[PDB]
């Protein structure tokens, strides 16, 4: 699944000092900072998200014949009208609730499935707009702390 | 219909999120 | 270059699904679990460590060209007289603060040098003793959760 | 010496997270 060939105890290393880097908030790389203000805006999304209505793994209602069709249905009406930086942040908090409650309910299968087809909407339907609107290091402009 | 409603509130909480930055 | 936005979106999938996962506690792959349990035992060390005395960050006056000699000196003394897994924790703790400290004092390049002697450490010292006492399952049966 | 001091705390604290174990 993720991460399937990150095994060496070189990684391990690697692995943990990444923690203790940015969790005393300091990035390594641009890559590192895109990382980092992505994790944190999922947080403050997902808190901010589940005072407002449920925790969203609670509301789905998944299958493996089923994920796709759901996955594609709610991303196309997030950017049906629009793209922004919000709504990606959304994009992904919602994959990962997917792959949460994917694990939660044994179809653990779905998660690189679920991986590649975010992959795939971001590489195809968002990343334009990512190219015109500054790159990832304007979201972490935006939105880093 | 589920997944419209699950769609509109990660698209108005994602505005919202855009707004305060 | 070529590919490279394609190969940066799927890391930034890869890096958000698996902090989410691992955030709402589940571990997905064998050495997910290692990693798991080291971070954790890695901030306990930390916690106990600054309660009995100051910052681990603060003990150590380190140059990019002192740096080498430096590590190599502290953690041959922490292993001259046996391993443990608590020692083994304590040197993933330091080589941690050790990276800490060098990105405050701005000496970011020291970083990944650190990880490249603490891989070499590990696998040449460490890893020998480490499958005659379980390997690292043996360490997440012990320090997870 | 400057570096033995530091070793020995990282030595003790690790002891003592071994033995709570």
């Amino acid at each position: 699944p993720l991460g399937s060939m990150s095994q060496s105890n070189r990684e391990l290393v690697v692995d943990f000092l990444s923690y203790k880097l940015s969790q005393k908030g300091y990035s390594w790389s641009q890559m590192a900072a895109v990382k980092q203000a992505l994790r944190e805006a999922g947080d403050e999304f997902e808190l901010r998200y589940r005072r407002a209505f449920s925790d969203l793994t609670s509301q789905l209602h998944i299958t493996p014949g089923t994920a796709y069709q759901s996955f594609e249905q709610v991303v196309n009406e997030l950017f049906r009208d629009g793209v922004n930086w919000g709504r990606i942040v959304a994009f992904f908090s919602f994959g990962g609730a997917l792959c949460v409650e994917s694990v939660d309910k044994e179809m653990q299968v779905l998660v690189s499935r679920i991986a590649a087809w975010m992959a795939t909407y971001l590489n195809d339907h968002l990343e334009p707009w990512i190219q015109e609107n500054g790159g990832w290091d304007t979201f972490v402009e935006l939105y880093g702390n | 219909g589920t997944m419209e409603n699950l769609s509109r509130r990660l698209k108005v909480t994602g505005d919202l999120f855009d707004i305060m930055s």
